[PDB]
C-alpha cells in the first residue's frame, strides 16, 4: 500500500534509459517525483532531477555504456511513503 | 445572482481551504491542484461581482461565512485541535472587522 | 510558533495585494513578479500553517490581521481617511486574536 | 510613453537586430510584443519578448524589401506603440 510501485526499465540504450512506475490511485498521485541515478560502484555522488507528479514515465540521458547503474524514484516528501530502487547494466 | 455571485467566491474559497489541508503542503496531487483550481475560480468571479458590489460588503461577508463555513467544515471533515480557550474570539475578531469596514 | 507563520502569511498577502494595486493588470514586471512570488509563498505558508492550528482559527486571525494590517499601512501610505470606528475595531479583533492565540 | 528608444543596431540583408528602453525598473513591464511585416502586400509577423529584455532579434526577411516594425506594450496604458521603417 505504498507509492510508487513497480519500477521497471521500459527501453534501454547504452547512454539512456526509459523507466516508468505505478503512480497508484488518483488520491495516491503526487505533485512532483524527484528521481536519482548514479553508479553502482559508489565512487561518485548522485545526480538528481525532478519531474512533475502527473507523469509516470521518465527518460535519463548521458550514461556510460557497460557500467551497472542504480536508479531510485522518490516522492515530493520521503518520510511519508516508501521509494523504489532498481539496477540496470547498459 | 448579484450577491449569489459574491457567495460563489466565498464558497469556492471555503472549499479550497479544506482541500488545502488535503494538499499536504502542495505535495499531494488532486488536492494540491484542487486548491489552486478553487482559488482561481474565486479570483475570476470576484472581479465580476466587484464591478457592481462595493468593498466593505465583500470582506465582511467573507469573514462571517468563512469563519462559519470552513470552521463547521473543519468540525466535520477533520475535527478540532484548539490551542486556546475562547471560541467567541473569531466572532469578536469578525466584530472588530465588521466595525472597521462597515463603520 | 504557529502564529508566527500565520502572521507571516498575513504580511505576505498584504504585500501581494499592495503590489497588485501598484502594478496594472499583470503588467509592471517588477511588482507583477512580486505579486506571483508573494502569492505562491503565502499559499505555501497557509498550506503549512493550517495543519497545525485549526483551519477556522487561522481563517479568523488572518481575516482579522489582514484588514487590520491593510488599513494599518493605509494611513501610512496615502494618509487614508477614517477614524474612531477603524481604530477601536482594530483593537477589537486584536483582542479577539489574544483569545485565539497563546 | 514607456516603450521608447527604438532603433536598429545591426542590419543584415535578411535580419534586423532591434532594441528599446524597457522603461526603468518600477516602470518595467511584463512583455513587449514585436510586429514586423512588409511595408502591406505580404502578411505581417508577430512575436513577444519578456519585458526585462530590452533587445530582440528578427530573422527571415527578404533582402532589399522595406519593412515596418512595431513594438507594443504588454497592455496599453503605457503610451502609443512605437514604430519605424528600415530598408535591409
Ligand atoms: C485567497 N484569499 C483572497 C481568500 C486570501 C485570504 C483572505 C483572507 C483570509 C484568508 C485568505
Amino acid at each position: 500500500s505504498s507509492v510508487p510501485t513497480k519500477l521497471e526499465v521500459v527501453a534501454a540504450t547504452p547512454t539512456s534509459l526509459l523507466i516508468s512506475w505505478d503512480a497508484g490511485h488518483w488520491w495516491e498521485w503526487v505533485t512532483y517525483y524527484r528521481i536519482t541515478y548514479g553508479e553502482t560502484g559508489g565512487n561518485s555522488p548522485v545526480q538528481e532531477f525532478t519531474v512533475p507528479g502527473y507523469s509516470s514515465t521518465a527518460t535519463i540521458s548521458g550514461l556510460k555504456p557497460g557500467v551497472d547503474y542504480t536508479i531510485t524514484v522518490y516522492a515530493p516528501t520521503s518520510d511519508y511513503g516508501s521509494p523504489i530502487s532498481i539496477n540496470y547494466r547498459t | 445572482n448579484p450577491y449569489i455571485y459574491l457567495g460563489g467566491a466565498i464558497l469556492a474559497e471555503v472549499i479550497g481551504t479544506t482541500l488545502m489541508k488535503f494538499s499536504n503542503g502542495f505535495t499531494r496531487l488532486i488536492p494540491s491542484m484542487g486548491t489552486i483550481i478553487c482559488y482561481c475560480a474565486s479570483f475570476w468571479l470576484l472581479a465580476q461581482t466587484l464591478a457592481y458590489i462595493p468593498t466593505g460588503i465583500a470582506y465582511a461577508i467573507w469573514s462571517g461565512v468563512g469563519i462559519v463555513l470552513i470552521s463547521l467544515l473543519s468540525w466535520g471533515f477533520f475535527g478540532q485541535r484548539l490551542d486556546l480557550p475562547a471560541i467567541i474570539g473569531m466572532m469578536l475578531i469578525c466584530a472588530g472587522v465588521l466595525i472597521i469596514n462597515l463603520l
